């Protein structure tokens, strides 16, 4: 026997296998391997299965997706109410110029909008992982 | 008056312009000849040397610059790299792991870093 | 063996390379040396902030120049230069008086909105700038101690384990971290900064600018608009709230990410590792480019609003202010631009780890896949844009030098008209409904003409093409068809030799060296753009549509102030800046055999120099060459001194032209 | 001195020998290409880094491949005549 | 027994750095010897910058694709 | 002073000069002892960036070094 | 191959072995150089030639030598000289001593024929595109110098970039405890091998662990 071409790239292919496995394990300890680096923080796994885990949205990871459904589609509409009645109806530009103040009301509820944009993908997140 | 600040001009503007610059640029040409000149850049440096040694003398960074450090268990790594070989190896061929490896590890470069040699 | 003359040339185009310094083993001493770096840097920014204010406290007419502000000229320092005629009187100096300089930078507008009243003040000032040059640089040696401590302390540390070794990962996590820094930024450095500032507006400013008021009371908050009538400025109050609410928000958004305890905010990778991102934010070349990339809107930004909306006190009331900050804005951040890229693709050869072929999973991946796509679409769009800016201009300057000038093309800039307009009802929509209008925006729209569209087209050009050698530098930095192994070599090399086809400027680093340029055009164009429209808006908006106007109307009539300066005939005020325009004139030209005539041709003519010099009777007994050999420059270093001539030259010609012409 | 590395693409062209200018390069016996034969480096020391190699070679990419080091120059490496390092 | 792609057989490269990289080439022949690494022989039509229109390659880097047909390389 | 630029003759803007002196010498004195305190500092700054950090300390410098308990919350917690 | 005894250029003015040649300013820079290259060969008949250094020159029916600053003038003249059929020319290096460094034949056969016992020297084993990325090596022996990778570190930092693309099956490191840990370095348990039993245990302990956080809301 005499080492030919193929028997060297046999052994690549061999060495190359074993090893990408081996240092996925916790027994290689690279820097790149550190949290915040590639691999995930250890409770808290983000993407599984190619589906955003339930550890994705955080603190919300406990909520029903109908509850995160009922959440989104209220602050929708709270947040469109606000932004609507400040904007366009009720407008408060006037009223705060001649030395009035806000609607505090609209300016807390105008902030609810992006909120429930994000509420509801969360809920769309929650749904997929059957919670 | 406005001027009597040209008082320290007529020091200043000598001194820091001519005086200062042409002894930086003495101090510059003999810094030139000296043997740690310019160590972090140019080879061959006996500075560099002992700064090397110095953070291989380390606990920490003993093992720095091996390109395979990490390995918590290297017994097992290699345990378990014969094994998958084993049952690989294409019919009776007379190639280990273990020569192998090392074989792989052993290239033939000899002018590489040759400058350490010098300082 | 030793070194030749090139030695100081190497080490000197690395002498701030930290990475590739010789002693340095780990990111531990990589990123404590950046960190004593920046505490030097920023030592250096408040001593020259101190020199200015000094300088503006002895050798000036802050006091003078404060209380008829519009047709005083502010003093830069005094002259002491012992060439110029110690008989008569200079220029530059009232008969037997000291001798001046009058300041272009902007810093007595800055003070006078900022409160200074007195030179006592500015004094104060100085002092406590220095005091802070000498904290910033105490800290250095504070933080290079408490580093050297903690590997001291390794000298009592052990996990018992063999996990032990994990800690050389975590010894500059004081540096390194980025959830705390990213925080501690956002909310601090910013948001409360802007908060102190608003303080400080609240305290004095506003106080200093008005008769005496109520103490500070909540109607110091304004929503006025622009450009206060007496002052021809931005209204302190609408300053002070400005910064309140940028800092209110800043301080929302700085609580963000999980900075000192596990339990609150969520992680930067966290972030990106859900989105389209997840880049290596380990790079420090990476976190470079993407700050260089930020840093170039801010001050671009900053070059448009300084003279858009003048902040200052009587700033738009300084014909030389005003155009001196925006060019000078406007370089800082095409230099900025520029280093964004550069470090892009610095990033590419050193700090990025890529998948084997065809994982298609980190983003340079993507773009790595198609990127001959990018570059052949940024090719066809600057192809585009150079023909038919280039072709329209060459119409109108063959039909209007054909006595037809109604037989130009002039395509009306409806697309700008348009935004301007909608921007226009909007801001008249505020005034209107305000018990306090009549507001004025000074330059924020301006009149938009054909000019201004083939102009926008240029810079449009300018711009693609700097994108398009830069980019084009990044992503095939990594390697090319023409060089398949490109990141096997260093950022900048000087070719791959003249074989296979040949290959000069080769490397990512002559891709930047070619990108400059364009970046020095591009620039060019819009300074020329920006000083044109300044100097007269009637005859930028009627003549120039054909580049005879440009070359005539601009740059051969407004260049009469300049070169009379001295003369057989006397000296003006202006014998500095024609006297720099020539000496940057030779530097521009100087650059050209560096860049134009290569090494070998200089190489042979030093051995011939060196054949002298061995030669030479007294010579040859003292000197052999032995020791520092003199050589001719390498290619990498010919090209970079080369590009650093043709760029003083481009950069410092300008200055002495705008003075000239608006002074 | 430069870096001058041969790979296994290497189809003993004897070319790169040829073309050298200063004795870098030279044939050693081989078994992994028909002509039993690759090319090598023992004394890159001499290497000026005129790239004539890399012009003579004619696989796909080179065989062969030199790596300038500019930061590495000696006597040899830079080809001085008038000035002695030695 | 013949190995590799036969005589006169288009193949693809797949040599990432090769000039010809995912184009396509005849086989001029390819090297019985087990003990040769890039014993497929591949002509093309494009030479490269070398003026070279014929390598080398591994018994890896072809892949037996179809003609290529009107105005594709 | 002798002007140039056509906007300077053809609006009459002047420059204006202090008949005063500005600052004091001792004011000045007083910024040139901090200058110094600042150069002495530079100079020291520069030494020791130049040097760099020397590991080989826990062989011959006094003491045990110390990471402050900040510094280990901060390890502990993530990168 | 015995090397000859090529003596000083310093100290052998007028030998019969010169050949006729002009002589010019091209020559060694003596007063300042003291290492000078030799190439010797014997013709058959006086052609004429020409120097690298510049002028022409006929050479000797017999030996022939002659000194240069350069070893690239010395093997152009043996390029010049091979090309009239003349082999068998050495070329030597003087060490400013004195002594003779046999250089150009090494081995007594030319580079361009194969010759037994030679070694491919700064040979790698793989194409061009094999070597491993710089980003890869930083701060190991091979900073920036990524094509001076042994083969075996190549293959190692290739499963590395195979292993870590595959993120959701990553280990993470765990924190280390600083201020429970970390006692004076002579406070040891020694028991080197029961160290990696530890390992082990500790290990499985952080695995376990993070299964069981993991195992909540996933
Ligand atoms: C304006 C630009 C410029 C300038 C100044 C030069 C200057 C020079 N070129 Mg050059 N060159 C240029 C553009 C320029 N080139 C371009 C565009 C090309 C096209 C490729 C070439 C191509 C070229 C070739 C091919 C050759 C030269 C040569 C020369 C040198 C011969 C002239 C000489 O020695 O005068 C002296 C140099 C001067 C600049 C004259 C002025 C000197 C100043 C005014 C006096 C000293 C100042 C004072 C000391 C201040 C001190 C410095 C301060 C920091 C204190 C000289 C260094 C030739 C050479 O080197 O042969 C000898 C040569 O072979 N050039
Ligand atoms: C606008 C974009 C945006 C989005 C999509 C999120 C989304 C999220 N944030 Mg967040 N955050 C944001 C802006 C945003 N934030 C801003 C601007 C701040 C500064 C006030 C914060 C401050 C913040 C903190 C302090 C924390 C979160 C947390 C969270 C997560 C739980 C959601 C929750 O309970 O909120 C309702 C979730 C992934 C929590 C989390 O899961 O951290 C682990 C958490 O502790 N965020
Ligand atoms: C032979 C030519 C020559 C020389 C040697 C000088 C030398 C000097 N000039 Mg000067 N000057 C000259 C011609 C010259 N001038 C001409 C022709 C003009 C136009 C009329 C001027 C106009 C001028 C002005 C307006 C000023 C000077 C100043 C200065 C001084 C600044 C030094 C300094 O800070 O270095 C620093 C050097 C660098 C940063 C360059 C690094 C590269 C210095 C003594 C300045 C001064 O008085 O300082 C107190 C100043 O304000 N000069
Ligand atoms: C010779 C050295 C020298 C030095 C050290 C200074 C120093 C200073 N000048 Mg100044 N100046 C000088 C010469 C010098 N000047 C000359 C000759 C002119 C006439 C063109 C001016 C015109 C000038 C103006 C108009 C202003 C200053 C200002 C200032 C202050 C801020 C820095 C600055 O703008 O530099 C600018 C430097 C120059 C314009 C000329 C130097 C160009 C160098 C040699 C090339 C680049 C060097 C490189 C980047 C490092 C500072 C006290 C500003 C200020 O507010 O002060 C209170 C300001 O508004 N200077
Ligand atoms: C080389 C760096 C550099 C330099 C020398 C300057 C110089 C200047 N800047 Mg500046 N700037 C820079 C980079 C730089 N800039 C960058 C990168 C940014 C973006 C963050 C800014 C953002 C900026 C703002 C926002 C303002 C200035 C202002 C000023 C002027 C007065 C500052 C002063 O003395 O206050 C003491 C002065 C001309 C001020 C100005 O226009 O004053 C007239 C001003 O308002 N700059
Ligand atoms: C058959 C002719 C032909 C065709 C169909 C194309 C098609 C294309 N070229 Mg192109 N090109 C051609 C010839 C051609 N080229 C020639 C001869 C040159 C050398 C000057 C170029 C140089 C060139 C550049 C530099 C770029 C393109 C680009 C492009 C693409 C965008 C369109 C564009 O920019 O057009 C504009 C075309 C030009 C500016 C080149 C001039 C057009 C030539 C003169 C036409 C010649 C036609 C030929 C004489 C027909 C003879 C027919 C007869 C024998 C029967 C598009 C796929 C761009 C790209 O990749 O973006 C996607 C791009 O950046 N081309
Ligand atoms: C007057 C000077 C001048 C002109 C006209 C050009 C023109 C051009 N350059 Mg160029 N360049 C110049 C100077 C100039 N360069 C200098 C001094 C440098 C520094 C080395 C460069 C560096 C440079 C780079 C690095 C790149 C260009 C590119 C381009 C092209 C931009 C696309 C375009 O507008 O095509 C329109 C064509 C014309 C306007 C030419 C006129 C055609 C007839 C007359 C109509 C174009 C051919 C880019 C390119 O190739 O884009 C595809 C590019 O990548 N140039
Ligand atoms: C590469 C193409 C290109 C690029 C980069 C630009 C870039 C620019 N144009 Mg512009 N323009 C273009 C082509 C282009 N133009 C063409 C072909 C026309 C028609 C003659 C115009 C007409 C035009 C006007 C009237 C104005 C601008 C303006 C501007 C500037 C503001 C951005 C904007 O609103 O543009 C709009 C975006 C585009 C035009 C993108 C279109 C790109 C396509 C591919 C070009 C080809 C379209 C094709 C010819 C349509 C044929 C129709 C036919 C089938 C009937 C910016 C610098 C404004 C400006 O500078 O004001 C200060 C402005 O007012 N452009
Ligand atoms: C107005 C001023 C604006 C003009 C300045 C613009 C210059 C652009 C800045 C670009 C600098 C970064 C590029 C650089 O440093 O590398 C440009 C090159 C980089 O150097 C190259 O580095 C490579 C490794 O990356 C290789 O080692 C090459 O051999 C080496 O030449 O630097 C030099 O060649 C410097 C030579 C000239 C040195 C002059 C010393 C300056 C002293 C006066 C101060
Ligand atoms: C004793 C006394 C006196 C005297 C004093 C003096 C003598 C002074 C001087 C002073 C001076 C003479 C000063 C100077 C200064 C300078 C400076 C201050 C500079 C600085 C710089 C910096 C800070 C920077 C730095 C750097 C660099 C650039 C490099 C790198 C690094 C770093 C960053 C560090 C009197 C009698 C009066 C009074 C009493 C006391
Ligand atoms: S020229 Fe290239 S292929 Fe031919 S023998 Fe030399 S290295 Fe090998
Ligand atoms: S670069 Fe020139 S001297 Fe060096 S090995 Fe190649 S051919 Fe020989």
């Amino acid at each position: 026997y005499t080492e030919t071409v193929a028997d060297e790239r046999l052994f690549e292919q061999v060495y190359l296998q074993y090893t990408s496995e081996y240092l996925k394990g916790p027994l290689y300890w690279h820097p790149d391997k550190l949290q915040g680096w590639l691999p995930d923080y250890p409770g808290t796994p983000m993407i599984k299965e190619g589906k955003y885990t339930s550890h994705v949205i955080g603190n919300l990871k406990a909520f029903s997706s109908n509850e995160l459904a009922f959440l989104s589609m209220l602050f929708f509409g709270v947040g469109l109410y606000g932004n609507l009645q400040f904007n366009f109806y009720d407008p408060q530009w006037a009223k705060v110029d001649a030395g009035g103040f806000f609607n505090v009301s609209y300016i807390v509820e105008s902030f609810l909008l992006p909120i429930s944009f994000f509420m509801h993908i969360a809920c769309y997140i929650q749904r997929q992982n059957g919670k | 008056k406005y001027g009597d600040q040209r008082k320290f001009a007529a020091v200043l503007v000598p001194l820091t312009t001519l005086v200062f610059p042409a002894v930086a640029m003495g101090m510059f040409v003999l810094y030139s000849f000296q043997e740690d000149a310019f160590w972090r850049i140019v080879p061959g440096t006996k500075r560099a040397r002992e700064l090397d040694e110095a953070w291989r003398e380390h606990p920490l960074f003993a093992n720095s610059k091996d390109p395979l450090d990490g390995l918590i268990n290297p017994d097992d790594y290699e345990k378990g790299l014969e094994e998958a070989w084993e049952r690989a190896k294409p019919a009776g061929s007379t190639v280990t792991v273990k020569d192998k490896l090392k074989q792989l590890s052993k290239q033939n470069n000899p002018h590489w870093e040759s400058w350490r040699a010098m300082s | 063996g030793r070194c030749a003359s090139s030695r100081y040339l190497q080490v000197l185009g690395s002498i701030h390379d930290i990475e590739c310094g010789f002693g340095i083993d780990n990111t531990l001493s990589l990123n404590l040396q950046i960190f004593t770096a920046h505490w030097g840097h920023l030592t250096i920014i408040l001593i020259w902030v101190s020199s200015n204010l000094y300088h503006i406290a002895s050798n000036a007419n802050y006091s003078l120049w404060v209380k008829n502000p519009i047709p005083s000229m502010p003093i830069a320092h005094n002259i002491w230069d012992p060439h110029f005629t110690n008989s008569t009187s200079t220029p530059y100096s009232h008969t037997i008086i000291t001798t001046i300089l009058i300041a272009y930078s902007g810093i007595y507008n800055q003070l006078y909105t900022s409160g200074f009243n007195t030179i006592n003040q500015i004094y104060k000032t100085t002092f406590t700038f220095s005091c802070l040059a000498v904290i910033s640089i105490l800290l250095a040696k504070i933080h290079i101690n408490t580093h050297s401590e903690l590997l001291h302390k390794l000298a009592s540390h052990t996990s018992q384990i063999p996990s032990f070794f994990q800690l050389l990962y975590f010894l500059d996590v004081a540096i390194s971290s980025v959830n705390i820094r990213f925080n501690f930024h956002t909310g601090i450095l910013v948001g409360l900064f802007s908060i102190g500032y608003t303080g400080h507006l609240l305290d004095i400013t506003i106080p200093a600018s008005r008769a005496p008021l109520i103490h500070t009371s909540p109607s110091y908050l304004t929503f006025f608009g622009g450009l206060k009538s007496n002052t021809s400025s931005l209204y302190l109050t609408d300053i002070a709230h400005h910064h309140l609410a940028i800092g209110i928000i800043s301080i929302l958004t700085g609580h963000l990410y999980s900075s000192f305890r596990a339990a609150l905010g969520t992680y930067i990778r966290d972030i990106l590792y859900t989105s389209h991102l997840t880049h290596s934010i380990k790079s420090l070349h990476l976190a470079l480019s993407l700050i260089l990339a930020s840093c170039t809107p801010l001050t671009s930004t900053t070059a448009q609003h300084i003279y858009s909306l003048t902040p200052y006190f009587y700033l738009s009331y300084d014909h030389i202010y005003s155009t001196a900050l925006y060019v000078h804005h406007s370089y800082i951040t095409s230099f900025l631009a520029i280093a964004s890229h550069a470090h892009t693709a610095i990033t590419l050869v050193r700090d990025w780890v890529a998948p084997l072929e065809q994982e298609s999973s980190s983003k340079q991946i993507r773009i790595h896949t198609h990127k001959a796509a990018i570059i052949s679409h940024l090719s066809w769009v600057s192809l585009w844009l150079g023909f038919h800016t280039l072709a329209v201009y060459s119409h109108n300057d063959t039909c209007i030098a054909f006595n037809s000038p109604s037989k130009q093309i002039l395509i009306e800039a409806s697309n700008g008209q348009l935004i301007q307009q909608a921007s226009g009802k909007a801001l008249y929509g505020t005034i209107n409904s305000i018990n306090n209008y009549n507001k004025s925006f000074d330059s924020f729209i301006h009149p938009i003409s054909p000019g201004d569209l083939y102009v926008h087209h240029a810079i449009a050009l300018g711009l693609h093409i700097t994108v398009l050698i830069l980019l084009k530098g990044g992503l095939e930095a990594r390697g090319s068809k023409l060089m398949p192994d490109k990141m096997e070599h260093s950022f900048g090399f000087s070719c791959d030799g003249p074989g296979r086809g040949g290959t000069c400027d080769i490397s990512a680093w002559d891709s930047f060296y070619l990108a400059t340029f364009w970046m020095l055009n591009s620039n060019a164009w819009i300074s020329f753009y920006f000083h044109y429209k300044h100097l007269t808006p009637r005859q930028f908006s009627e003549s120039s549509t054909y580049l005879e106007s440009w070359f005539r109307d601009y740059l051969w009539f407004n260049s009469t102030p300049l070169i009379h300066g001295y003369s057989t005939l006397g000296a003006n005020d202006l014998s500095v800046q024609s006297w720099s325009f020539l000496l940057t004139h030779l530097a521009w030209a100087s650059g050209f055999m560096f860049l134009i005539s290569w090494r070998g041709y200089w190489q042979e003519l030093i051995d011939i120099i060196l054949y002298i010099h061995l030669k030479t009777p007294i010579l040859i007994n003292l000197w052999n060459g032995d020791i520092y050999t003199p050589l001719a420059l390498s290619i990498v270093q010919a090209r970079f001194i080369g590009l650093v001539h043709f760029s003083t030259g481009l950069i410092l010609t300008y200055p002495p032209f705008i003075i000239g012409a608006t002074s | 001195s430069h870096a001058v590395k041969i790979y296994d693409t290497c189809i003993g062209c004897t070319l790169c020998v040829r073309a050298c200018p200063t004795d870098v390069l030279e044939m050693v016996p081989a078994s992994i290409n028909a002509a039993k034969q690759v090319a090598s480096s023992p004394r890159v020391e001499d290497c000026v880094g005129c790239k004539r190699c890399e012009t003579a070679c004619p696989t796909d990419f080179l065989s062969i491949r030199v790596y300038l080091q500019d930061n590495e120059e000696t006597q040899y490496s830079l080809g001085l005549d008038l000035v002695d390092w030695s | 027994p013949w190995v590799g792609p036969k005589k006169g057989s288009w193949v693809k490269i797949l040599r990432p750095e090769s000039y010809w990289f995912q184009q396509r080439g005849q086989v001029v022949n390819v090297n019985q010897k087990p003990e040769v690494k890039y014993p497929v022989t591949v002509k093309f039509d494009s030479v490269n910058y070398a003026n070279v229109n014929t390598n080398g390659y591994a018994l890896w880097e072809v892949i037996e694709a179809p003609a290529p047909g009107p105005g594709e390389v | 002073r002798v002007p140039g630029g056509k906007r300077t003759q053809e609006l009459g803007l002047v420059i204006p000069m202090a008949d005063e002196d500005g600052l004091t010498d001792g004011q000045v004195a007083g910024l040139f002892v901090i200058a110094l305190v600042v150069f002495i500092s530079a100079m020291d700054l520069a030494k020791t960036m130049y040097n760099g950090i020397n590991p080989a300390k826990f062989k011959t410098s006094k003491g045990k070094g110390y990471i402050s308990p900040l510094v280990k919350r901060y390890i502990e917690n993530g990168f | 191959v015995v090397a000859e005894a090529i003596p000083r250029p310093e100290d052998l003015l007028d030998s019969p072995k010169f050949p006729m040649f002009e002589g010019s300013t091209g020559g060694y820079m003596s007063r300042s150089t003291r290492e000078r290259h030799a190439i010797t060969w014997t013709a058959k008949g006086q052609a004429k030639f020409e120097m690298p250094t510049g002028g022409f020159a006929i050479m000797n029916q017999g030996e022939n030598l002659c000194y240069f600053r350069k070893k690239e003038q010395c093997i152009a003249l043996g390029k010049q000289l091979r090309k009239m059929k003349i082999e068998n020319y050495k070329i030597y290096r003087l060490k400013k001593d004195g002594t003779v460094i046999f250089m150009h034949p090494a081995d007594g056969v030319f580079p361009e024929k194969v010759n037994k016992g030679r070694v491919q020297v700064n040979g790698r084993p793989f194409t061009i595109r094999g070597n491993p990325q710089q980003s890869e090596l930083k701060f190991t022996k091979y900073q920036g110098k990524g094509y001076e990778a042994d083969p075996l570190t190549t293959m190692f930092v290739k499963a590395r970039v195979m292993a870590f693309a595959d993120v959701p099956n990553l280990f993470a490191l765990p924190q280390p405890n600083m201020d429970e840990l970390v006692p004076a370095e002579e406070v040891d348990k020694y028991t080197r091998q029961e160290y990696t039993t530890r390992m082990m245990e500790a290990l499985k302990r952080v695995q376990d662990d993070r299964a069981a956080k993991a195992a909540k809301s996933l």
